[PDB]
RNA sequence: UGAGCCUGUUUGAUGUUCUAACGUUGACCCGUAAUCCGGGUUGCGGACAGUGUCUGGUGGGUAGUUUGACUGGGGCGGUCU
RNA sequence: AAUUCCUUGUCGGGUAAGUUCCGACCUGCACGAAUGGCGUAAUGAUGGCCAGGCUGUCUCCACCCGAGACUCAGUGAAAUU
RNA sequence: GCUCGCCGGAAGACCAAGGGUUCCUGUCCAACGUUAAUCGGGGCAGGGUGAGUCGACCCCUAAGGCGAGGCCGAAAGGCGUAGUCGAUGGGAAACAGGUUAAUAUUCCUGUACUUGGUGUUACUGCGAAGGGGGGACGGAGAAGGCUAUGUUGGCCGGGCGACGGUUGUCCCGGUUUAAGCGUGUAGGCUGGUUUUCCAGGCAAAUCCGGAAAAUCAAGGCUGAGGCGUGAUGACGAGGCACUACGGUGCUGAAGCAACAAAUGCCCUGCUUCCAGGAAAAGCCUCUAAGCAUCAGGUAACAUCAAAUCGUACCCCAAACCGACACAGGUGGUCAGGUAGAGAAUACCAAGGCGCUUGAGAGAACUCGGGUGAAGGAACUAGGCAAAAUGGUGCCGUAACUUCGGGAGAAGGCACGCUGAUAUGUAGGUGAGGUCCCUCGCGGAUGGAGCUGAAAUCAGUCGAAGAUACCAGCUGGCUGCAACUGUUUAUUAAAAACACAGCACUGUGCAAACACGAAAGUGGACGUAUACGGUGUGACGCCUGCCCGGUGCCGGAAGGUUAAUU
RNA sequence: AGGACCGAACCGACUAAUGUUGAAAAAUUAGCGGAUGACUUGUGGCUGGGGGUGAAAGGCCAAUCAAACCGGGAGAUAGCU
């Protein structure tokens, strides 16, 4: 749900939150977890390499399980839990064995449910099957682009892929930027979408709130020296000339894709 | 008004001393070159 | 299918298929007490991608430099045989 | 007008008297819509103007309390020429 | 030696970093000390630092460093696996009194505690480079129980006052005791035990995880404080004699109760919020290979061992960083009385200081201050500087507004001391006694004793009762930037930068992009509700016409053009 | 509850006077802003000069920055004093 703040102070005059009253009050599961240091935006140089980053809160990683390659043995769902790395909340599983593992949370997914995978599975959300066996005409989630590697299409919040056609030994996809795509037949996906579909209405309201996720200020070009960058100098406010890029390329139009290996899986761009 | 030198033994002999100049080749002509002067004191180890 | 040449000749181009060079930041096994590295088995691409020599285009991102004299001070104007 | 040269433009209010300030006129030397246009409660060791109280800022200065300056014994520089 | 003045959340006491003999004793006054010097952190000689429990060394790791083979590179070299270093973090154990010219949890007295080796007894399934638990973790808020600590009574010792009074409801001093051992309280968390079964934990398991039955409902863990013992001991005003003025030997009275109360402890607890809050070892458990007469394991006795290095002195400072015996800088701990909300301000306690040139005089002028007749900004570029308001409780308060604000708007009234309501009230704490109990640090009642605001009524003094220190001036009209923030260390703090919100464009993951002659690394252990670049800058109403020029995106029939042949 | 309010320790630097061979090669006195947060502080580690960092002032990189310091080419060149 969201809720707006009452103007009780400049800084809260233009709060929205999103509160989700089913998440867990507690301590995340412990064998899961690992250590997770910050970069600054550094590497083995020593350079700054990827500019607006540093500082922010201390961050645990989860072990989430991108996989789904156990077959046979129902799950039910046992908590929703709030996850630091993602814009998706996450779910715990225990299975009939005895093992508990993490997945994320398609969109009504409440505990005392089941779930599985394989290929002998139901047709509803949750459940995991090679793309091979599922109708053509279905919205998905979490699909692989080489059999047994792992999902890396559609993971954010609020976000799918639709099947179209089918033939020979690859299926093709229509994908969230617009863009239309060749895989494989072997891979896997599951059904439904992802949740938190909310998760774009909140604002922020004040710079500390951007401070606290790790984003550090902006400078523009146009309020430095020539030494700086190509945009810098003028006596009052100029600009006369093209935008670019801090190391002279232009911005604003220009394209800068370069890949003839992957040419052939592309069956149409974005517009 | 605060000043330059702060003092600290473990920077000073992590930063200026036998075994350090002794790790890379150029701390090795330093050395090199005080012994050729003839220098008494050959670095900053106490 | 264009030139030679009597349905045979070699090279020219275009399009489809194949695996054996080459790629793999897909899975399993060993060195091994190891998310580097190498060897093996199996999939997916495949003469494409990528690298060396030569060559046309773009290139203030970077570098080296030039931007004349007379003159009731210099500049603007005028002049230089 | 943070923009108007001619300019202290012209009319009104405020003062005994107002090149500054507030409201209008349009004759915009040379405003104008994301190198944004017009408004706007709260906030500002921010620019401009007017009042009450308060006073040595002032008409116009007088007295007093301490530290130097001045005399005595000790030590004892400097720029420049 | 007597008197005077200053600090006292410090100008007192103590750690770490940094320094290195500056520490104690005897001697000297040439140079050093901004003056003299018998004095000194100055010259010369000797003396002084005692550890199984304090630190370091040691075991374990974070950021990071180095790195056998390996992958790259004209050489020099770069990056990294297995490993090995690296605290600002985790890991055993001691208290009180006495003593020196200089050391004290180290030396002496009294009473304790922890970890290893060897031997003898009694019982006995042991064993890791592996599996599991634990160590192990955020911000704010609230009130319940305690202690360190202070005040007053009771008790003990002394006193009867330089000038009116002082045998009393009078004056001064003291009334201290630890670690260890035993008891499980205020309070926090959690259902116990037996049985059968199983696609999990890289192989095994009696361990952890999952499933199904019977049975009893009260077991288990943590935990400040108090009470007993340690303690017939030690300490304690005063007394008994010689003084080298530094002590020795003996002796030693009282040593209880009530109230008030922390920022310290229970509390790593409890309640809420989103921005979701380290790793390894020490420790407890399960088994594999292997061993079974043995070896190893558990407990009680006896005995041996705990090595090496630091330990003096300075710390808002004359001994550290500033060339100086320099009005500057420097992390952490301790926290008495009266008034006060207070760690502010004023006066004091414990303790420590008067700042290393003096004596006179009482001109102009300069520096820091107090008062001022009548006027009250007339001064000046400009109310620059100075003058002024200032506390608590109760009345009362406008335009405008994003409905929170404006607001402490503005403007008013009361304020000392004594007596009564009440020989000390409303409230807090709480003994003896009477009952009960599953028997103890238990429950109900009962009110002795102690402590104690605010209000009303009547009197009284001064010119003045928030009397000292302390402690907002108020209002009206306009430009700019929405707001809290940041900036030219050393002439510019702003209308300049950033900001939450908006738009354009690139990127399908071996992503665009950046550091690298390369291997590689960040973006990210992220996946279009995500990431990079560019311009505008809360919010309300909006954002018109031009594609000729310069850029960017798409097109393919024509004309022009490189190497090669 | 709050990038909420008043105000000490703590972090700063808006106005005036003194000082300018200073007690001080950036300070003293009286006033002034923030003060639970985009806060402040101790110990270690990383980024190297046409390079780094920069809420952006040509700011900082050991009292030195429109290209640090040290040693070399080196007795650079000087139609000028």
């Amino acid at each position: 749900a969201v809720v707006k703040c009452k103007p009780t102070s400049p800084g809260r005059r233009h709060v929205v939150k999103v509160v989700n009253p089913e998440l867990h009050k507690g301590k995340p599961f412990a064998p899961l977890l690992e250590k997770n240091s910050k970069s600054g935006g550094r590497n083995n140089n020593g350079r700054i390499t990827t500019r607006h980053i540093g500082g922010g809160h201390k961050q645990a990683y989860r072990i989430v399980d991108f996989k789904r390659n156990k077959d046979g043995i129902p799950a039910v769902v046992e908590r929703l839990e709030y996850d630091p790395n993602r814009s998706a909340n996450i779910a715990l599983v225990l299975y009939k064995d005895g093992e508990r593992r993490y997945i994320l949370a398609p969109k009504g997914l409440k505990a005392g449910d089941q779930i599985q995978s394989g290929v002998d599975a139901a047709i509803k959300p949750g459940n995991t099957l090679p793309m091979r066996n599922i109708p053509v005409g279905s919205t998905v989630h979490n699909v692989e682009m080489k059999p047994g590697k792992g999902g890396q299409l559609a993971r954010s919040a609020g976000t799918y892929v639709q099947i179209v056609a089918r033939d020979g030994a690859y299926v093709t996809l229509r994908l969230r930027s617009g863009e239309m795509r060749k895989v494989e037949a072997d891979c896997r996906a599951t059904l439904g979408e992802v949740g938190n579909a909310e998760h774009m209405l909140r604002v922020l309201g004040k710079a500390g709130a951007a401070r606290w996720r790790g984003v550090r200020p902006t400078v523009r070009g146009t309020a430095m020296n020539p030494v700086d960058h190509p945009h810098g100098g003028g006596e009052g406010r100029n600009f006369g000339k093209h935008p670019v890029t801090p190391w002279g390329v232009q911005t604003k139009g220009k394209k800068t894709r370069s890949n003839k290996r992957t040419d052939k899986f592309i069956v149409r761009r974005r517009s | 008004m605060k000043r330059t030198f702060q003092p600290s033994v473990l920077k000073r002999n992590r930063s200026h001393g036998f075994r350090a100049r002794m790790a890379t080749k150029n701390g090795r002509q330093v050395l090199a070159r005080r012994r050729a002067k003839g220098r008494a004191r050959l670095t900053v180890s106490k």
